């Protein structure tokens, strides 16, 4: 019986990217839903889940990154390195061609994955992500 | 929205701009700007023993560096590694990136010429064969004894040509290569954005500071900003006919006796009738023909009363009263 | 001046030595190490390649090697009376069903030519090879880096060889060079495709991190190499274990490199390196005498000394009172073997094979062995609590060790390798006193150009006016210094005419501010938005 | 908790006794005053602020003795503490930490660094520089191991 109920054509990863760069993705997800009349409020120091994602800008990751890691991190050599390592594995991609992308011309960045690879390593690294999507 | 605005600021010329320029970058800060560079001049002994284990060595930092880096790898380096691997002295070959017209097969062309032709690689050339031609290059390249023979500068690694992803990973493969030391500065604020572990681990990079605030003289010229129209148009009255400077002095005078807007402007009947008052426009084509002169070079406009008004602003226009047409 | 043409070329130790015979010798245990991995990996493709013969007979055999580089190179067996070919296909060479046939069949045709010893670049070669070539075709398909690549080209392009299967005399293989996320390329392929791939399907696994079985061993080899003459501190491992953790895709060639400059800075600085070796002894002076004093455990044990023996005397006599029972005091502890190293490898090589683990880090197994941490080591398996007495041992305080050791105590490599970017070039703009020490008295009482707007740059909105941020640029400088420094010169008359200008000052400053914001556009700190009206500007660069 | 109790105003006699008692030169002690009546009008909480100035310039002009003596660098904060009467160390600190950038924008600091020629500056540019001659503080360094051994060897004998 076991077979005639299954399908058996499919030949959900954990994936291998490192610690900050899981952070790193857990970042470029939330500017699917959070615009940037909101974001600043509610993310203080002091529903489109459904949706196709937005349109990103440099630096406003590194604005969601700093504030939502574990004055505990400075250096940004390896933050950097791991974007052009996102960008390879086509996870996240550039709205225009492949080549410019590097000088800060206008470029927009997006999302490529799907809200449950994402609330998979949210929890593969401990961090709470279902309560900052809020319709 | 009462702006303070570019135009309404007190322009300077060409000749008046980059002499006093000249002045500042070789009279501001000399002093200790040499006193710089004599500290960091002890750090040269440390860069040519690292340099013998292939490290693709890279600098940044704010200012510019490309001075620095001519002496560096001119005067200093090539030809203390001659004399200490025992004659013509080692090849530099720079790569001006702040020139944006590199390419990667002129580039490469030079490469494989600057190395050995020992064998027909002109038979692997074929249609893209340049990672294919270098990748017969490398392996063979691992099995020779190990001593440097070339030493590659790049200036200004994320100029707007060697920024080109398909450029990057061009020298990504030079790079693994050992006998070939490969001395590069960037100047960006994203530049660790260029490079994944892919590429380092081809690189192995290592990193120094250098900032000695130069002002960049040569990469300075390629740039442009506003100052490089108001100063279009500013040349072309200076030839022309002698009536065309009458009929824009009635032309600006009416347009400025009310910025300088569409508001302002005149309808083009009186206009007609007003330089057939001084003896200037004989009909509507006369007058059209030397105005689309003025037409060709952007040096007028026209909305709609048939309203033509001059593009410049308040300030420009009687500056245009007192110099050119007086 | 000839700057603007673009690549012009022109054609103008008793310590070292010690480490050359030292830093080679390293590197033979590096590159066997790395030979070894390239002849698993050719091996381990070569015989699934082959020797899979399926029922029906009409399909491709397909692999997924995960994990893998993009850059995994492949050989081929001879095979003779049958031409085995290799086509790689790059996504640079992808940009429609057209050309990724049209090149593919080209690179093909040349390797047919060179064993072979006017047609045209499509499957019209392929049934005839039979005719045109002789022997039969076994072509392989490189694909390089193949999610990058349009799916529904790459699967426009495999029914496209679903056509070649007609014909009896070729047989195909494909290889899927992933990078990753098997799961992700099942999603985005035609569903009708992907039962023609599910035929005969191997999911091997190429990474250069698999299980540590090359990490705990690269980092082995190094340890035998500085085995006994130097040490490994527990602030210098655990950078070991933080920065490598932070690349997954090759840590092998991430730990030569951090591993090899560590071993840089040690030969460049310390003097004592030459003393690794004891016929080293005669080089000896009053200098080398001089600064082994200042060792942290030099001094601590003489406070040792004394509380444990109150009589001082003969402590005092044994301090630079003499040289000659000075430097036999110290030689006393010369030849420390330290057996930390060899007792890392008494206990890697038992877990590896008596109780049989696989998954463990040596590097961090020997960071707990630094602090005692060894017995909360093995508990993560609880398969040594029949052996954590007899694989025990206590990290005594050894004496002499820091002048033969290596450790990020000063922030180095830290820095020279992983540096703060962003960090570095905001802290040189915003302070400048720590990097620059007639005309300089002006420069006592007037900041550098670069400089002195990026204050007011902080202090500024988001997208900013431009004239009035030069307004308040025009506040930070006071006039008398510029009038002052504008007719320094009697020298030159072409500025001397502008010198006398009575709007000199304010012409002066909108000059020297279009060098200073003209200079901020190559280091992208400022963005002109909106090209053509550049009244506004966006400032993307923030403290952090 | 006198740090807590906010909103007060700290007189031209009050700031002068703020800054006679940790020794300060009259080069300073007007440019407290200069700086607190820039920072009069733009205040949040006045306690907080002027407490965070003076340490950072008695760690700049008592560094040819903090430098020379780790001691001393407990006793200025714990005397403040006592004055202040603060909770602990953890709060103070984080005030320090807190105005440092908030006055590295200024003009002043950078003279009063160049000024008193105080610092070392040889390290920072060879820090900051990457040099592989760098110091590396494994050690003690032969000055303070000087000041180490003539104090104990005097001790001794």
């Amino acid at each position: 019986i076991k077979l005639f109920l299954s399908t058996d054509d499919n030949l959900s990863q954990t994936y291998d990217l490192s610690i900050i760069s899981k952070y790193l993705l857990i970042a470029s997800y939330i500017c699917s839903y959070l615009e940037p009349r909101y974001d600043a409020s509610i993310f203080s120091r002091k529903n489109p889940r459904y949706l196709q994602p937005s349109l990103f800008a440099i630096e406003r990751l590194l604005a969601i990154f700093q504030a939502i890691f574990p004055s505990l991190m400075k250096a940004n050599i390896e933050v950097f390195q791991n974007l052009s390592e996102l960008h390879t594995l086509k996870l996240i991609a550039t709205t225009m061609n492949k080549n410019i992308d590097y000088l800060s011309p206008k470029v927009r960045w997006k999302v490529n994955v799907p809200w449950e690879i994402i609330k998979e390593i949210s929890e593969s690294v401990h961090f709470n992500i279902s309560d900052y999507f809020s319709d | 929205k009462s702006r303070h605005t570019m135009s309404m600021a007190p322009d300077v010329t060409r000749e008046e701009f980059s002499l006093v320029s000249n002045f500042f970058n070789e009279n501001f800060q000399k002093r200790p700007r040499q006193k710089l560079f004599e500290i960091q001049k002890k750090m040269f002994p440390q860069y040519w023993f690292e340099l013998t284990q292939g490290f693709s060595l890279l600098f940044y930092g704010v200012g510019s560096k490309r001075n620095f880096l001519e002496e560096f790898a001119i005067d200093y380096l090539s030809p203390k590694i001659a004399y200490s691997q025992l004659v013509n002295s080692i090849p530099c070959l720079i790569l001006n990136g702040y020139n944006p017209s590199c390419n990667y097969r002129d580039v490469f062309k030079e490469i494989t010429d600057l190395l050995v032709p020992a064998e027909l690689t002109r038979s692997e050339t074929k249609g893209n064969h340049v990672i294919l031609q270098i990748q017969k290059m490398i392996d063979f390249y691992k099995n020779q004894p190990l001593d440097i023979k070339l030493i590659l500068v790049v200036h200004n690694l994320d100029g707007p040509s060697i920024r080109k992803n398909t450029f990057q990973t061009m020298l990504s493969f030079l790079s693994v290569i050992r006998q070939i030391a490969i001395v590069a500065s960037t100047d960006h604020i994203y530049a660790p954005l260029l490079w994944d572990n892919m590429k380092a681990q081809n690189y192995n990079f290592v990193f120094h500071d250098i900032s000695n605030f130069e002002p960049s003289t040569v990469e300075s010229t390629f740039q442009d900003v506003m100052k490089m129209g108001a100063e279009g148009a500013k040349y072309v009255l200076q030839s022309l006919t002698v009536n065309s400077k009458k009929m824009y002095k009635l032309l600006i005078e009416t347009q400025m006796q009310n910025r300088g807007t569409q508001r302002t402007g005149v309808e083009l009947k009186l206009f007609n009738h007003l330089c057939a008052a001084d003896f200037i426009a004989s009909n509507e084509i006369a007058l059209r023909s030397m105005l689309r002169e003025f037409i060709e070079h952007k040096m007028a406009n026209i909305t709609k009363m048939e309203i033509i008004w001059v593009p410049y602003t308040y300030a420009e226009l009687e500056k245009l009263l007192k110099t050119v047409l007086n | 001046a000839d700057a603007q043409r673009s690549h012009y070329t022109v054609y103008p130790e008793k310590r070292w030595e010690l480490y050359h015979q030292l830093h080679s010798h390293f590197h033979d245990q590096v590159d066997h190490i790395i030979d070894n991995i390239e002849a698993d990996l050719k091996a381990e493709i070569s015989d699934l390649l082959y020797s899979e013969t399926t029922q029906k007979r009409r399909c491709f055999n397909t692999i997924f090697l995960l994990g893998s580089d993009s850059t995994t190179k492949i050989e081929l067996k001879d095979e003779s009376s049958r031409y085995n070919v290799l086509i790689e296909l790059t996504p640079k060479e992808s940009p429609n069903v057209r050309m990724m046939l049209r090149r593919s069949m080209y690179k093909l045709y040349s390797a047919a030519d060179a064993e072979e010893h006017d047609v045209s670049y499509d499957l019209s070669l392929v049934e005839n090879f039979k005719r045109l070539f002789g022997k039969d075709l076994a072509m392989v398909f490189n694909f390089k880096d193949v999610d990058s690549i349009n799916f529904n080209t790459l699967d426009n392009f495999i029914i496209l060889l679903k056509s070649a299967f007609k014909y009896d005399h070729v047989k195909i293989s494909l290889i899927f060079n992933i990078n990753t996320n098997l799961s992700n390329i099942e999603k985005n392929l035609r569903q009708s495709t992907i039962r023609l791939l599910k035929r005969n399907y191997h999911k091997l696994d190429v990474s250069s991190n698999k299980g540590f079985k090359y990490g705990n061993q690269i980092f082995q080899s190094f340890l035998d190499t500085v085995d006994g003459k130097l040490n490994l501190s527990d602030r210098f491992v655990e950078f070991i274990l933080s920065k490598m953790a932070n690349n997954t895709n090759h840590n092998l060639q991430l730990l030569t490199k951090m591993l090899d400059y560590s071993l840089m800075s040690y030969f460049f600085q310390n003097a004592f390196s030459v003393f690794i070796d004891p016929v080293n002894v005669d080089f000896l002076n009053d200098d080398y005498l001089k600064i082994l004093s200042r060792c942290p455990t030099f001094m601590f044990f003489v406070e040792g000394l004394i509380k444990q023996h109150a009589p001082a005397d003969e402590i005092l006599s044994l301090l630079t009172n003499k040289n000659r029972g000075l430097e036999e005091f110290f030689v006393e502890f010369l030849v420390r073997e330290n057996p930390i190293n060899g007792h890392a490898k008494f206990v890697a090589r038992f877990l590896e094979e008596e109780l049989n683990i696989t998954n463990f880090n040596l590097i961090e197994l020997y960071h707990n062995l630094l602090i005692g941490k060894l017995d909360s080591y093995l508990d993560r398996w609880s398969a040594c609590k029949e052996y954590k007495d007899r694989l025990h041992f206590e990290p005594i305080d050894t004496i002499f060790q820091e002048l033969f050791t290596l450790d990020n105590r000063s922030g180095l490599l830290t820095q020279s390798i992983f540096p703060s970017y962003k960090s570095n070039i905001e802290d040189n703009l915003l302070s400048w006193e720590q990097v620059l020490p007639l005309s300089g008295d002006l420069d006592k009482i007037m900041a550098p150009v670069l400089g002195q707007l990026f204050k007011l740059y902080r202090e500024a909105n988001m997208t900013i006016n431009i004239y009035d941020f030069y307004i308040a640029f025009r506040e930070t400088l006071p006039k008398e210094e510029i009038l002052n420094f504008i007719r320094k010169d009697p020298s030159n008359t072409k500025l001397l005419e502008l010198a006398e200008t009575p709007d000199a000052f304010d012409k002066v400053a909108l000059i020297l501010f279009m060098q200073a914001i003209f200079a901020f556009e190559n280091m992208g700190l400022i963005k002109f938005q909106s090209t053509k009206s550049y009244d506004l500007v966006e400032k993307c660069v923030w403290r952090g | 908790s006198l740090l807590v109790k906010k909103y007060c105003k700290m007189t031209t006699e009050e700031i002068i006794r703020l800054c006679n008692d940790f020794e300060l030169p009259r080069e300073v002690a007007y440019k407290i005053v200069d700086e607190y009546n820039i920072n009069a009008s733009r205040l949040v909480c006045p306690w907080q602020l002027v407490c965070g100035l003076v340490l950072n310039c008695t760690f700049i002009v008592f560094n040819e003795r903090r430098r020379k003596d780790p001691r001393i660098d407990h006793f200025i904060v714990s005397k403040m503490c006592s004055l202040m009467l603060t909770s602990k160390v953890d709060d103070v600190i984080e005030c320090v930490k807190l105005v440092k950038e908030l006055i590295i924008g200024e003009k002043w600091f950078r003279d009063l660094q160049i000024r008193y020629d105080d610092f070392r500056y040889d390290e920072i540019i060879f820090r900051k520089l990457g040099s592989m001659l760098q110091t590396t503080n494994i050690l003690v360094t032969d000055d303070q191991y000087n000041i180490w051994k003539k104090r104990i060897e005097m001790d001794l004998a």
